[PDB]
C-alpha cells in the first residue's frame, strides 16, 4: 500500500494487460470486439502514464532548478529561432546545433511568446529556453537595450561563450520538446 | 499534463474499469447463460484484475 510502482510491478501490469488482449474472445462478437477495444485503451492510458514519468519528474524540478539558479548567479534565457523548414520537425534539431549569435534573446517568457504570437507563419517559428550564467549578460542600460518590433528590451550576451548545453525546454506550435542529447527532440 | 502510473492511478484506471465491465459482461451472460464466449470474457477479465490487484499491491 505504497503508491509509487517499481518497474517490476509496472512490467507486470503490462503482461498481465497484453495477455488479457492477446487470449481474449475480442474478436467472437459485437459486444466482445468492444470489449476488446476497451482494453487496448486502458492499457494505452497505463502506457501513457508510465511513458510520462521521466517528463513529469523533470517538470516537478523545474521549479526548484530555478529557485537554485537565482541564488548561484544563473538564470533561464529564452531564444527565439526561425527555420524556413518549419514543419518538419528534423530540421529543428539541426540548428539547435548551430547556436554557439544574431537571434532574439528575452529575460522574460512572456515576451517571446507574444514576439511569435504576431508571426504570419507561426509554423516557422520556435524557440528555446537555456540556462545562463548571468556573467554571461552584457548589461545594457533601458537608454540602450535593443528592443524588438514590440517596445520589449532585448538582452545582449557577452563574446565566445553561452554555448551552453542545458537547454531545458523547445517550443514550437506542434507542442514542447525536450534535446536528447542525442541531438534530437521529443516530448509529450 | 500526465503524471506516472501509482497504486491510485492503477485502481482508477485499470481496476475499476475492469470491474465495471465484469459487471456488464455478467450480464450479457445472464441472457444465454453457458454461451461460452462471454463466459470466457468473464474469466479473462477476472483473471486480468487479480494479477494487477496483485501486482499493485505488490504480493
Amino acid at each position: 500500500m505504497k503508491d509509487q510502482l517499481s518497474d517490476e510491478q509496472k512490467e507486470t501490469i503490462l503482461k498481465a494487460l497484453n495477455d488479457a488482449i492477446e487470449k481474449g474472445p475480442w474478436d467472437k462478437s459485437n459486444f466482445l470486439r468492444v470489449i476488446g477495444k476497451k482494453l487496448i485503451a486502458i492499457r494505452d492510458r497505463f502506457l501513457k502514464r508510465i511513458g510520462a514519468a521521466s517528463q513529469a519528474q523533470l517538470q516537478a524540478e523545474s521549479h526548484l532548478a530555478n529557485q537554485i539558479a537565482l541564488q548561484s548567479g544563473q538564470q533561464e534565457i529564452y531564444v527565439s529561432l526561425y527555420s524556413s523548414d518549419g514543419s518538419n520537425l528534423q530540421s529543428w534539431e539541426k540548428i539547435v546545433g548551430s547556436l554557439p549569435i544574431s537571434r532574439p534573446i528575452y529575460a522574460d517568457e512572456e515576451d517571446i511568446k507574444a514576439i511569435l504570437k504576431t508571426k504570419e507563419n507561426k509554423q516557422n517559428e520556435a524557440y528555446v529556453a537555456i540556462y545562463i550564467s548571468q556573467s554571461d549578460i552584457l548589461h545594457l542600460s533601458a537608454d540602450k537595450a535593443p528592443v524588438d518590433k514590440l517596445g520589449k528590451p532585448l538582452l545582449t550576451l557577452k563574446d565566445k561563450s553561452i554555448s551552453l548545453e542545458n537547454i531545458s525546454r523547445f517550443v514550437h506550435v506542434s507542442g514542447v520538446y525536450r534535446y536528447s542529447n542525442g541531438r534530437l527532440i521529443k516530448n509529450a | 499534463d500526465v503524471t506516472d502510473a501509482t497504486l491510485g492511478s492503477v485502481y482508477s484506471e485499470i481496476i475499476s474499469p475492469v470491474k465495471d465491465c465484469i459487471l456488464t459482461v455478467a450480464k450479457a451472460v445472464s441472457f444465454n447463460p453457458g454461451g461460452k464466449d462471454n463466459t470466457d470474457a468473464v474469466e479473462v477479465l477476472t483473471e486480468l484484475n487479480t494479477k494487477v490487484e496483485r501486482a499493485a499491491l505488490n504480493q
